[PDB]
């Protein structure tokens, strides 16, 4: 009864529930915890999706049997949802594919939807270069509009809705490779629930340069057929089609947790994951941050040093505008650090780093992390106001507290890498002891003050280069 | 922004430095706490005889080394608990160590707070007043709870330091 106990008590949670479930070989405790699922909140059990579904695909049947169920349930009252297991059971195996096609069998406006987005990208590879790219995009979006407001969805999109419409002139394409990404605007009407509601009518149709993202709204909204409607909003997803976005969910899920735990914490790090969508092995989305840009770019186009930009965006030192942005900046550094550090993130340069309108930045390329084979250049530092600085000795300080921090809840963490790791031939976990090192690299048996040396010696190593 | 002040917060822990911090500059407090790990950064804007000024408020902790932040600190809000002798007891080690680590030109602010557990003093106004003007320090008790004299505790210390006038 000592279990079932704290099953029954305030202390268990969604997490605790899939940890025994993954651990525990009693089948008794398998079914009884697929049964609690239920009484769990929608929200709280979405988040382990993709930890429920591999456990299915790679775990005992009775394991598998235990959860099952609650998907079917999940599955017959949100097509939402049922996109989404689908999407995922078939990206995850290459036993999961009997409930893939049981839950596919409805969707077909959905799934062609995303087969021509996907169709796109891959065309667009015969064209050389990156505004060529582009011209046949726009021209082919405008294909897509012809398609009059359909029965499909982003199922990045924080809420349920109807697309209606696709403001091609808008779109434009990432990079000049093989592959390459490509970034759209996507207009929609929101819904109050998308099961039980009419495809909206059609309404009859008849420049792009860089802008912050309210000025964006205006002017698409402003020409938009069906702008007038208060049911009105822009969504925006950059589609790969022929990149791997299982690692990049991975990623998502960590820093999320981790964005939970310095929030449970009191310590002011600052982070941003952004949304995924796994379509594929191949293929996926990925909702944008808005009111960013690369780091290298905003040099190219500034012609500036770091720091100069910051003192012209917002003004001088004494200025409101810049020390805000400053301290976001500090904020975002002492965050991502530490983040680049748990994960051992690599390939860290200016093209996978973004700074927003605020000062915060944002890395974006987590290829290469953990198993899989970050830097403070004095430019960085510059803008902290120096070694010497009370903003960056704040950094420093910033860095241990959110350490302290995430040792107070590394299982939370490890749990999320270590289910996924699961009969997985992602690069990142190639080696025999990925989730070992991982543990290692929390140090829990450390004190405070060793804590404080190994925070040191972390950001002598970020300067060396 | 005219000028910039720099001052920080030192006590024993539990007094309520890192409330204090929070009512004054977001205007939030709590009765639940965690112990501040090593530093803490918060910022206002005052005007004090017509002039513009920006505080830069650290609150530091109860960890021992903390030291560094203290150098170039106009002034320092040093605090105990009304309702903890102890905490008013070690003020005289407090001023042994602000006449160790920090400017020996810094203004002091004594601060009793808690104002609001009436029931529980156990330090009187007058013996901590006594020691504040026997010594060289101003003087006030707060209540981070319901915000009593929050906002003149700041705005004191300020007025004070632009009393620092250049000619
Ligand atoms: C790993 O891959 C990722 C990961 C994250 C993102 C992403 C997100 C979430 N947010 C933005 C963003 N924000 C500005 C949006 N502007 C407005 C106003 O909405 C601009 C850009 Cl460039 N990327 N980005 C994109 C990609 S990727 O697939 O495109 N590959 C990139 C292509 C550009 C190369 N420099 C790096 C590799
Ligand atoms: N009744 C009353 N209780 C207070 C007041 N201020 C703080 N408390 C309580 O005292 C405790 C002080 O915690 P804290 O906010 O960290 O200040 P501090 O102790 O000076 O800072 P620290 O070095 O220990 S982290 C809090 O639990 C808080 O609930 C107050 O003004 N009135």
């Amino acid at each position: 009864s000592w279990l079932l106990r704290l099953f029954e008590s305030k202390l268990f949670d969604i997490s605790m529930a899939i940890s025994y479930l993954y651990n525990s070989k009693e089948p008794g405790v398998q079914a009884y915890i697929g049964n609690r699922l239920f009484c769990f909140r929608n929200e709280d059990v979405d988040f382990y999706l993709p930890q429920l579904l591999n456990m299915y695909i790679h775990m005992d049947e009775d394991v598998g049997d235990a959860i099952k169920p609650y998907i079917v349930h999940r599955c017959r009252q949100s097509i939402n949802f049922s996109l989404q297991c689908a999407l995922l059971l078939g990206a995850y195996s290459s036993r999961g594919t009997k409930l893939r096609k049981l839950i596919l069998s409805r969707l077909a406006p959905e799934r062609e939807f995303i087969k021509s987005l996907m169709a796109i990208g891959k065309r667009l590879a015969t064209l050389p270069t990156k505004e060529q790219k582009t011209q046949r995009l726009i021209s082919e979006l405008s294909l897509l509009n012809h398609k009059l407001p359909a029965r499909v969805w982003l199922p990045t999109a924080g809420f349920d809705h109807h697309v209606v419409r696709v403001p091609h002139t808008q779109a434009v394409v990432l990079n000049s490779k093989d592959k390459a990404p490509y970034l759209i605007y996507v207009e929609v009407l929101e819904c109050e629930n998308f099961d039980t509601t009419s495809v909206p009518a059609r309404i009859p149709e008849n420049v792009a340069l860089k802008e912050p993202w309210q000025e964006k709204v205006r002017r698409i909204r402003e020409g938009s057929p069906y702008g007038h409607l208060p049911n009105w909003r822009l969504l925006s997803v950059i589609v790969k089609c022929g990149d791997d976005l299982r690692q990049e969910l991975l990623a998502f899920q960590v820093l999320k947790q981790l964005q939970s735990i310095w929030e449970q914490e009191r310590v002011p790090l600052w982070i941003k994951p952004y949304k995924i969508l796994v379509i594929s092995a191949d293929s996926g989305m990925i909702e944008p941050v808005v009111n960013a840009v690369s780091i290298h770019q905003v040099k190219k186009q500034s012609q500036l040093s770091l720091l100069d930009y910051f003192l012209q965006e917002h003004g001088s030192y004494t200025t409101e505008a810049f020390l805000s942005a400053q301290r976001n900046f500090v904020q975002s550094c002492a965050g991502y650090c530490l983040v680049c550090y748990l994960l051992q993130v690599k390939d860290r340069h200016n093209g996978n780093i973004l700074l927003d309108a605020e000062g915060h930045i944002i890395h974006i390329d987590f290829g290469f992390i953990l198993s899989s084979s970050f830097k403070l250049t004095t430019e960085f530092v510059d803008v902290m106001g120096g070694l010497d600085g009370d903003m960056f000795n704040y950094y420093k300080m910033l860095m241990l507290q959110g350490l302290i921090a995430a040792r107070k809840h590394m299982d939370k963490v490890v749990q999320i890498v270590e289910i996924m790791q699961q009969g997985s031939q992602l690069p990142c976990f190639h080696g025999s002891s990925t989730i070992r090192n991982l543990k290692e690299r929390f140090h829990m048996s450390m004190t405070e003050e060793q804590l404080q040396l190994l925070v040191e010696q972390m950001v002598d190593g970020s300067m060396r280069s | 922004y005219d000028y910039l002040f720099k001052v920080v917060l030192i006590g024993d822990s539990g007094v309520g430095k890192s409330n204090l911090l929070s009512r004054f500059t977001r205007n939030e407090f709590n009765l639940e706490s965690k112990s501040t790990i090593g530093v803490e950064f918060a910022t206002r804007s005052i005007q004090v005889d017509g002039k513009t000024i920006k505080a830069q408020i650290w609150d530091t902790a109860g960890r021992a080394i903390t030291s560094a932040y203290y150098r170039g600190a106009v002034g320092a809000l040093l605090v105990y608990d009304i309702a903890k002798h102890l905490t008013y007891e070690n003020v005289e080690r407090w001023l042994k160590e602000l006449r160790d680590h920090a400017d020996s030109n810094i203004v002091i602010m004594l601060v009793g707070n808690k104002s609001d557990l009436r029931h529980l003093r156990a330090v009187p106004t007058d013996e901590a007043r006594a020691f504040a003007e026997k010594n060289g320090l101003s003087f006030i008790e707060t209540s981070a709870l319901d915000s009593t004299n929050v906002e003149a505790a700041f705005q004191t210390i300020l007025t004070e330091i632009y009393r620092i006038v250049s000619q």
